[PDB]
Formats: C-alpha cells, structure tokens, sequence
C-alpha cells in the first residue's frame, strides 16, 4: 500500500531521529563525566598540595 | 494489498527492532565510557 | 428459559454473520491489529463497488487497499488505509452511504 509505505518513511524518519538522540546522549554523558573527572582530579592536586604545604610549615615551626 | 500490509508492515516492525538494538548499544557503550573514566 | 433465551439468541447473531465473519477474518490476515491502519468493513449490498471507490480516490489514492472478496448475501467490502484519514474516509463513504 502506498501509504503503508508513507507508513514506512514516517517509521524510517523516527530511526533517523532516534539515532540522533541516542548519539545525543551518550555524547552528553561522556561529556559531563569527563568534565567531572575534570575539576575532580584539580580538587585533589591542589588538595594533596595543601597538605604537604601544611607539612612544611609545621614541621619547619616545630 | 491486505498481503501487502502483512509483507510491508513486518518490514517496518524489523526497522524496529534494529533501531531498538541501536539504542540498546548506544546505552551500554556510554556507559563503558563512563566506567573507563572512572577507573 | 435465561439460558435457553440467551443461546438462541446468541445462535441467532452467530448464524447471522458467521462465513461473513471468517471470509473477512481470512481477508485480515495482513492487518489483524496492526498499530498503522484501520479496517474499515462493509457487508454491503452488490457490486456498486464504484460508488464507494469513488471515495476511495478521495482518500489514499495509490492505496486503500478495498477489494470485496467473497459470502456472496453481502459484498464485504473491506478497506483499509490508516487511522485518522481512514476515520475520514468512513465518515465521507458513510455520506457516500455505508455501514460498518
């Protein structure tokens, strides 16, 4: 029937679009949980510094 | 022609099912992603 | 006498419409409950198939799929196109004249 086969193309425009959202997505989710082991991974250097900051000066005070 | 909604529409519930296994792997493969970032 | 009323009139309705029933259910072998299209069903008079298909080609032209097979008391004219165009063409082929 031709318009089972306008059917088709509508069922074919919703694979198009569903593939769109699900590289839509993913993209967001690898984005931001790169993002967060970035920042993250700042926290802890400049934290690890401070604390060997901390051991310079109280050692040195004592 | 009732055939042909038989024989066409099986057709379209296959372009389903591949788009569903398309997302299936989008999702497991994102979320592999995120296991390698964190490990 | 519930029970007798009931069955007799129950195989009243079933002798009324059983071989229409199964040369229609033969004829939705392709669209049983098929989420895309409706069947549009007409145990209709004789071959005036014309005068409906005149609103045929007022819905999906190179589609709805109409043919009247067999059960010759009624033409069966079954067709069939979508949901809410084929809601439309019901409507335009009940004006045209025809019963569901």
């Amino acid at each position: 029937s031709k318009l089972e086969a306008i059917l088709s193309q509508e069922v074919e425009a919703e694979i198009q679009a569903l593939l769109q959202e699900a590289e839509a997505k993913a993209e967001a989710v690898k984005r931001e949980a790169e993002e967060k082991a970035k920042a993250l991974l700042q926290a802890r250097e400049r934290a690890l510094e401070a604390q060997y900051r901390a051991a310079l000066r109280r050692a040195e005070s004592a | 022609l009732i055939k042909s909604l038989a024989e066409k529409e099986k057709q379209l519930l296959e372009r389903l099912e591949a788009a569903k296994k398309e997302a299936e792997e989008r999702v497991k493969r994102a979320e592999a992603e995120a296991k390698a970032l964190l490990e | 006498t519930r029970q007798k009323q009931e069955l007799e009139e129950e195989l009243a309705l079933a002798q009324a419409y059983l071989e229409p029933l199964e040369r229609l259910a033969a004829l939705a072998h392709g669209l049983d409950k098929s989420p895309f299209l409706r069947v549009i069903p007409f145990l209709l008079t004789e071959k005036e198939l014309p005068l409906v298909e005149e609103a045929l080609r007022k819905a999906l032209e190179d589609r709805y799929l109409l043919a009247h097979e067999a059960y010759a008391g009624g033409v069966a004219a079954l067709v069939v196109v979508h949901r809410k165009e084929v809601d439309q063409a019901k409507a335009a082929l009940s004006r045209a004249g025809v019963a569901e």
